[PDB]
């Protein structure tokens, strides 16, 4: 639900500490500026991606005292108050495995992992305990058996059934977590997702700062290398060039981003999607909160994406 | 002439010109090495031609600087935020003027506060919190209060939302025993 | 006799400090597993022959009793044009660049040239006093200089050249200005070897020290 | 009437928005760098003439 | 030169000297040398003739 | 190139040279054609998003109504009713809270 | 829901049986290659869609 919120300084990119090579940029008018603004627009819509999903509740709510619910054990997903970390142990499993010459850099996001990592916390804790109107009005405590009772009436299953096979059922939940632990501390194909657009940001960033290198016909990639052995004609000649062919460098680089930003807008705009339907009330449509008849879910904090944990009846 | 060290200059090595900051380094050079470069191409330091010593050549501090402002038809007032820079280093370059660009009335004052986002001067640090008007980055944002009768910018924590609590049982339920009906709106493009 | 290069005759290809990289270019190396020629000091049987340079060339030689001492390097490899001729001199490393009247089959005596004129550079380095060594050289030619790498380590062979990876470290770079086509080995058992540099790319692997592992 | 983009950071952004009237919120108006002071030049020991 | 005749201008400058005849080449924009640095020296534009 | 004005190269300059100057000054301008369309077909995207999303709404909040939450509003979805605006939709949300 | 996977080369298509053209394209470095590539990892999608 975010990419990383890059910056370029355009006349650092293009001229390196060149006079004459700024004069022969600024022959092209508004240039920097706009590549300026298209950048900082992305760097704004990458800002609304994570509040849009995260933000669902107006108010925040404290960790329970206990997190033992009717025999369901929700130790592994809230965070534990006895460590000095303020995310739950899946969440650090999550979050463990996902100045240059070049002018470009990079800004934070205004919210940092820990107010993030927050808001899922009081999403857990609301589902828990506030019942069905945690997301529409005042939270309204119940018991967290009767929450599960209703659920299963919305899949199709007689009450009685719940309550008759409660110890079964919390009995599968509780090793039902512990099996995803295990799944995610040993595996690698995990947040697959997410480790993909934080390579492809790489490998973009790469491209832009090799192509500095080029020569583009040019007696020398370097501005140094031109001024220190020509007469001013040639000198503007050979500048011109490079110039050109790095300003089209930038352009390339600033439409893909464009491109790639609009991508994980769709993307965000799902994620809100799923966290309304699949953790703040119970969808019912088939196969878009998990692979089976949807009971509920869970979020979880992740490095520039949510995971969410799919509770299905089969 | 003598090496001028910890400090932007503009140094000139037998093959090698530039400006930049010259630091001490113990990178393993080879015998038959002169400089090297990072692992992009560019020079990462020099073997000094005299002493054969070799140093690090740093950037000079550069970057971005925005202005945080209310509305210009409410008041006349700005605070100036350096992108990723030390304030020692945005102070001491104001009070020994070496900043471009530098404005013609321009001072530093008592209102620095450093955030991850950059050097921040001009706003009051507060430690209080509130909705998040103007935002700055790392959980900091800008906003325009009333500060003991005089309105100023001030640099707070955002609140993350409302704090509240409710009580959890196993043999009582909450139910509403009233409704209103409301209406809200909503605009597309 | 021909061998195979294994991963010999790497070398530095410039002055630049790396560390902890992959860096891939393009230049003058001995490609993997390229025909190598062995040649060979055996009895009465002494392999000296004038060999073609191809703008570079690869060395390599096993000794126990330093036979070979030196190369001669130029075009018509007599006086009527520029030559140089590289020697250990017992005492000394000397280099000269003449129209030398050279032996034509050179060797407690220096016999390599009879006469010399025309000298454009002259160089003497400073003084000095199974197989157990090899050593190993890359000649190249560039902009009129003769660009030498030179590299060394323990050996425990008796005729073949032991497969394996070496970076050899650069020596000289002499501002001959001649023209260098065909070379000589100088001599005083003993072996040596001789392969050919091509423009191949490679992908050279430089570890935390800045050294090509 | 006019606008002297040097004078302070409230004329840099007037200047770069093209007006007189500034709505509200936070602006990137410009880079910013920090001058060099003095030369360091180096050369090689023996001088052979 | 031929374009000169469809032309308007302000007003019209002429500069006279005498120069050698080597040094004739010295008088355009760029260039560098005894007449183009301490005598008479061009601007970085067009001249007319 | 002498003047972002194309009359003011070709009608002084030599015809010859004036090709020179003219096609410097032409490459200029188209370059800044194929960035303003490159925009726009980027900027379209975005709004047949926002398109798709509003005849989903019109159909799912204003002739039916919507048991999905929040779609159609914060509250129990009971009624709405659009109304036109400025290249754009305005929807009334009316819900049981 | 899905489009041809459009390939091509690009040095073919640049310097069709030309070297002295080829010899300038290298002076781009990489480009053609990054070009290819990019082209590739579209094509990639449509077998997922
Ligand atoms: C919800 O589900 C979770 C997951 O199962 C439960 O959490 C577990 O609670 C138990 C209760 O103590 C934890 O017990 C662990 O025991 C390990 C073994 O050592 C003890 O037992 C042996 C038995 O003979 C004794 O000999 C020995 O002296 C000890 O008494 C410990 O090694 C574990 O220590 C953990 O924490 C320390 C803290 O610094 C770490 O250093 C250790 O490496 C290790 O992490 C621990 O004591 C068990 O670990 C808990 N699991 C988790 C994942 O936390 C919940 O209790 C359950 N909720 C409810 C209400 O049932
Ligand atoms: C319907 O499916 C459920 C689970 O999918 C079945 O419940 C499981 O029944 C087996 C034995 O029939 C239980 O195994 C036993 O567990 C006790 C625990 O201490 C152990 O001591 C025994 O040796 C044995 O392992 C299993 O635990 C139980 N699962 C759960 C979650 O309780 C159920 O029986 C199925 N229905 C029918 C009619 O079989
Ligand atoms: C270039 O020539 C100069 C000659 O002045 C060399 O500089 C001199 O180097 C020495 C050794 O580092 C410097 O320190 C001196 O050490 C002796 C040791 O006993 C000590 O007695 C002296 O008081 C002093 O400490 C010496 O100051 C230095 N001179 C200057 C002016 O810097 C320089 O090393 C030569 N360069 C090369 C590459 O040889
Ligand atoms: C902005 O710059 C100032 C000045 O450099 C920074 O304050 C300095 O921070 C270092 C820690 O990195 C402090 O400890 C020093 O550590 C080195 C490590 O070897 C040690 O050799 C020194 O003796 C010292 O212990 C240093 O005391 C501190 N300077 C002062 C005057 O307090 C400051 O942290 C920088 N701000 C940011 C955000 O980086
Ligand atoms: C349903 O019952 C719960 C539990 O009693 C009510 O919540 C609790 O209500 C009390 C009184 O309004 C809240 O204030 C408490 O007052 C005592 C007076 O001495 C004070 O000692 C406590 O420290 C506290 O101030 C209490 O905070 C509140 N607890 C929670 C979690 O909200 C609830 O209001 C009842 N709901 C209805 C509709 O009656
Ligand atoms: C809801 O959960 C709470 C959890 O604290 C239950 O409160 C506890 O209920 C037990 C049984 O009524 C209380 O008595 C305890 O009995 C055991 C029997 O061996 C004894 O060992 C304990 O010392 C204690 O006497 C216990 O005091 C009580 N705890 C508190 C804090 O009140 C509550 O009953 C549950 N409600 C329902 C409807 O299940
Ligand atoms: C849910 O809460 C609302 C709160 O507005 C209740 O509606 C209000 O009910 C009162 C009593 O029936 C209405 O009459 C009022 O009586 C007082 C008596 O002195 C008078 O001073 C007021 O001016 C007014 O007449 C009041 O109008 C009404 N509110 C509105 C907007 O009509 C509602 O009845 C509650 N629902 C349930 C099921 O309890
Ligand atoms: C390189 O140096 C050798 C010196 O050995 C030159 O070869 C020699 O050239 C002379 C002149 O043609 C040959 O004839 C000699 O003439 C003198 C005249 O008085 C006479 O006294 C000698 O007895 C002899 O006839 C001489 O035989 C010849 N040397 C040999 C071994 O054939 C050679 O020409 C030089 N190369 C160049 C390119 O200058
Ligand atoms: C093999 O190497 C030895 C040692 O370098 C050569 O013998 C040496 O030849 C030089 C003349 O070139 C003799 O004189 C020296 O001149 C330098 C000039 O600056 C002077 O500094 C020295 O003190 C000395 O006067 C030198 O004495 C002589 N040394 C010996 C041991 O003979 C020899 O000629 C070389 N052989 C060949 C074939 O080049
Ligand atoms: C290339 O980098 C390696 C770094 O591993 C350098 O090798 C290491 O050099 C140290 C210093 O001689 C060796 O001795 C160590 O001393 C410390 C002193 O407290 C001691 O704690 C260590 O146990 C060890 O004795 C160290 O063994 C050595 N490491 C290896 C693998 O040889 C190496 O010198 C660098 N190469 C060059 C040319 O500098
Ligand atoms: C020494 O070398 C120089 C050149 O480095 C020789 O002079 C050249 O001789 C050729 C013979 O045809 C002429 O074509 C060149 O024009 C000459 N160059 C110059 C600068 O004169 C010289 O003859 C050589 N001397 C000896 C004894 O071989
Ligand atoms: C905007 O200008 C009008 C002009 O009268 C003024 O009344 C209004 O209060 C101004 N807005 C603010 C926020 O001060
Ligand atoms: C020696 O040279 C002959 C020449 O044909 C060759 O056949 C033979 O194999 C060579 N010796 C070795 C060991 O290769
Ligand atoms: C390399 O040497 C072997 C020795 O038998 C020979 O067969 C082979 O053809 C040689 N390769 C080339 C390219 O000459
Ligand atoms: C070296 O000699 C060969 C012999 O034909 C000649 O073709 C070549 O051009 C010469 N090279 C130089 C640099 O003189």
């Amino acid at each position: 639900v975010s990419m990383a919120k890059t910056s370029v300084d355009c006349n650092m990119y293009i001229c390196g500490d060149s006079t004459e090579c700024a004069n022969l940029l600024l022959q092209y008018g508004s240039f920097c500026t706009q590549l300026n603004r298209a950048l900082s627009g992305i760097a704004a819509e990458q800002d609304r991606n994570t509040r849009e999903v995260f933000a669902q509740v107006k108010q925040m709510y404290k960790t329970p005292t206990l997190k033992y619910f009717g025999g369901f054990n929700f130790s592994q997903i809230l965070p534990d108050p006895l460590k000095p970390t303020k995310r739950s142990f899946i969440e650090d499993l999550l979050f463990n495995k996902v100045q240059k010459f070049n002018g470009l850099t990079v800004l934070p996001p205004l919210l940092t992992d820990d107010m993030i990592a927050a808001y899922t916390a009081a999403l857990v804790s609301g589902t828990a305990t506030a019942g069905w109107t945690f997301g529409a009005g005042a939270a309204l405590q119940i018991p967290f058996a009767m929450q599960m009772a209703y659920r299963f009436n919305g899949i199709g299953v007689t009450q009685n059934v719940l309550y008759e096979n409660q110890k079964q059922i919390a009995n599968q939940f509780n090793k039902a977590i512990s099996q995803i632990q295990e799944s995610l501390t040993t595996t690698s194909t995990a947040l697959g997702k997410l480790q993909d657009v934080v390579n492809q940001n790489a490998q973009a960033l790469n491209t832009l700062v090799k192509q500095l290198s080029s020569n583009f016909g040019a007696i020398s990639s370097v501005l140094n290398d031109i001024l220190s052995r020509l007469d001013p004609p040639e000198a503007e000649v050979q500048i011109d060039r490079l110039i050109t062919g790095r300003l089209q460098s930038l352009q390339t680089y600033v439409t893909q981003q464009l491109i790639r930003a609009a991508e994980i807008r769709a993307s965000a705009n799902l994620a809100a999607t799923k966290m309304s339907e699949c953790v703040l009330g119970q969808s019912k449509r088939v196969d878009f909160c998990g692979k089976g008849y949807h009971l509920m879910s869970f979020p979880q904090a992740a490095p520039h994406g949510v995971v969410f944990l799919h509770v299905t009846y089969v | 002439t003598d090496l001028i060290k910890n400090q932007c200059v503009n140094f000139n090595f037998n093959g090698l010109t530039g400006t930049g900051v010259l630091t001490p380094s113990s990178k393993r050079f080879q015998p038959f090495q002169q400089f090297g470069r990072d692992v992009s191409d560019f020079t990462d330091s020099v073997r000094d031609p005299k002493t054969s010593e070799i140093l690090d050549i740093s950037p000079c501090s550069f970057g971005g600087v925005s202005v945080i402002t209310p509305g210009t038809n409410a008041s006349s007032e700005v605070a100036v935020l350096y992108q990723d820079v030390n304030c020692t280093d945005v102070s001491t370059a104001i009070h020994a003027d070496q900043l471009t660009p530098a404005w013609r009335i321009y001072s530093t004052g008592n209102n620095v506060f450093q955030t991850q986002a950059g050097c921040l001067i001009g706003a009051e640090h507060v430690d209080t919190s509130y909705e998040c008007d103007i935002p700055i980055g790392a959980g900091i944002c800008a906003s325009y209060h009333t500060v003991s009768s005089q309105k100023s910018i001030v640099a707070y924590t955002m609140s993350l939302g409302a704090d509240s609590s409710i009580a959890y049982s196993n043999n009582t339920i909450a139910i509403p025993t009233n409704f209103s009906i409301s209406i809200t709106t909503e605009v597309m493009p | 006799t021909q061998h195979t290069s294994s991963m010999r005759g790497v070398y530095y290809p410039d002055e630049i400090f790396r560390s902890d990289t992959l860096y891939l270019t393009q230049d003058l190396f001995l490609p993997f597993y390229s025909n190598v020629t062995g040649f060979h000091t055996i009895n009465h049987t002494f392999d000296n022959p004038v060999i073609p340079f191809k703008d570079g060339i690869y060395f390599a030689a096993t000794e126990k009793s330093n036979v070979v001492r030196g190369w001669v390097f130029g075009s018509t490899m007599n006086n009527k044009s520029q030559s140089v001729i590289i020697i250990n001199n017992s005492t000394n490393v000397v280099i000269r660049a003449c129209n030398f009247e050279l032996c034509d089959n050179p060797f407690t005596h220096t016999m390599i040239f009879d006469n010399a004129f025309n000298c454009t550079f002259e160089y003497i380095s400073d003084a000095f006093s199974n197989f157990k060594h090899l050593r190993e050289f890359v000649f190249k030619n560039k902009d009129g200089f003769l660009y030498v790498y030179k590299g060394y380590q323990p050996i425990d062979v008796v005729r073949d050249l032991p497969s394996g990876f070496n970076t050899l470290k650069p020596i000289f770079k002499l501002p001959l200005g001649i023209n260098i086509t065909n070379f000589r080995a100088i001599l005083t058992a003993a072996a040596y070897f001789v392969g050919y540099l091509k423009p191949t790319t490679f992908m050279l692997k430089y570890d935390e020290n800045g050294t090509i592992t | 009437d006019a606008v002297d983009c040097s004078q302070n950071p409230l004329a840099e952004l007037k200047c770069s928005v093209k007006s007189f009237e500034i709505d509200k919120g936070i602006y990137q108006t410009s880079n910013f760098r920090v001058v060099p002071s003095g030369d360091v030049v180096r050369f090689p020991n023996i001088t052979n003439l | 030169a031929t374009k000169l005749n469809d032309l308007c201008f302000s007003n019209v400058y002429a500069d006279s000297f005498v120069v050698k005849g080597d040094d004739v080449r010295q008088i355009a924009p760029g260039q560098t040398g005894v007449i183009a640095d301490y005598n008479y020296k061009l601007p970085d534009d067009f001249m007319g003739c």
